[PDB]
């Protein structure tokens, strides 16, 4: 995350930390879902251009996380993969378009103060939220510029009108994604970065009073530039391929 | 169920730092 | 980096 703030104890309690087991590092990051299912972005697992292609026995998932790099003791949880499930149509060729993976946990988690799932959103609350100048927030132990943080990094960022998303560069931008982050004469930035990648962009619905996970990080070209925006896959508009993954799979 | 609700946040009627940032942008 | 987690996880 670059030009967020370090987050305060417990507030995305549902941001999980994708982790290699060897050379030990950190690989991207996720959300929880449920107690046992975990959402991240499909190039996390699969990118051919730079030859990635996780199996599960390569991943762990850390869940309650704070610090970065610290074991933390008493705090967090860290579960193995049972089975990864990308989009079939993930189109890592061209432009990320449906940049979505889930992932089944072997054994569910427990819930505690600082482990707890995030909402999906409905058609409704989707409808309702999705408007440009409506912000969320990105969480995330990326790069601070385009370095490493001590903790968790968070900012908040108003989605941004689709003409102006596509207009901010050559990429071919899909109904599956959605764009956020401040313009140049807005003053404030902020922006997602390498490392942040399948991390969630959550909002807070106004209606239930409930954090809910409208987009999961995924592209950007640079980090924090002017004129330029992060992207994210749109959740909700996947949502059919979560729910039937989820009851097929259980 | 109880999804979305912050054990430390919402669970006790705490608010976060930023959080109303969000709110007054909900137009 | 990191700090080396327990190996019942490895
Ligand atoms: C198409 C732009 C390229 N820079 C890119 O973002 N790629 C190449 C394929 C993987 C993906 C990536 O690196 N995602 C990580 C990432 C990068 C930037 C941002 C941002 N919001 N600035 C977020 C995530
Ligand atoms: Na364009
Ligand atoms: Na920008």
């Amino acid at each position: 995350i670059v030009e967020g703030s370090d987050a305060e104890i417990g507030m995305s309690p549902w941001q999980v930390m994708l982790f290699r087991k060897s050379p030990q590092e950190l690989l991207c990051g996720a959300s929880l879902i449920s107690d046992r299912w975990v959402l991240t972005a499909a190039h996390c697992l699969l990118y051919p251009p730079w030859d990635k292609n996780f199996t599960e026995n390569d991943l762990l998932v850390r869940i309650g996380k704070h610090s970065r790099t610290r074991y933390e003791r008493n705090i967090e949880k860290i579960s193995m993969l049972e089975k990864i499930y990308i989009h079939p149509r993930y189109n890592w060729r061209e432009n990320l378009d449906r940049d979505i993976a889930l992932m089944k946990l072997k054994k569910p988690v427990a819930f505690s103060d600082y482990i707890h799932p995030v909402c999906l959103p409905d058609r409704e609350t989707a409808a309702s939220l999705l408007q440009a100048g409506y912000k969320g927030r990105v969480t995330g132990w990326g790069n601070l510029k385009e370095g490493q943080p001590s903790v968790l990094q968070v900012v908040n960022l108003p989605i941004v009108e689709r003409p102006v998303c596509k207009d901010s560069t050559r990429i071919r931008i899909t109904d599956n994604m959605f764009c956020a982050g401040y313009k140049p004469d807005e003053g404030k930035r902020g922006d997602a970065c390498e490392g942040d990648s399948g991390g969630p962009f959550v909002m807070k619905s106004p209606f239930n009073n409930r954090w809910y996970q409208m987009g999961i990080v995924s592209w950007g070209e640079g980090c924090d530039r002017d004129g330029k925006y992060g992207f994210y896959t749109h959740v909700f508009r996947l949502k059919k391929w979560i729910q039937k993954v989820i009851d097929q799979f259980g | 169920a109880d999804c979305g609700l912050r054990p430390l946040f919402e669970k006790k009627s705490l608010e976060d730092k930023t959080e109303r940032e969000l709110l007054e942008s909900y137009i | 980096d990191f700090e080396e987690i327990p190996e019942e996880y490895l």
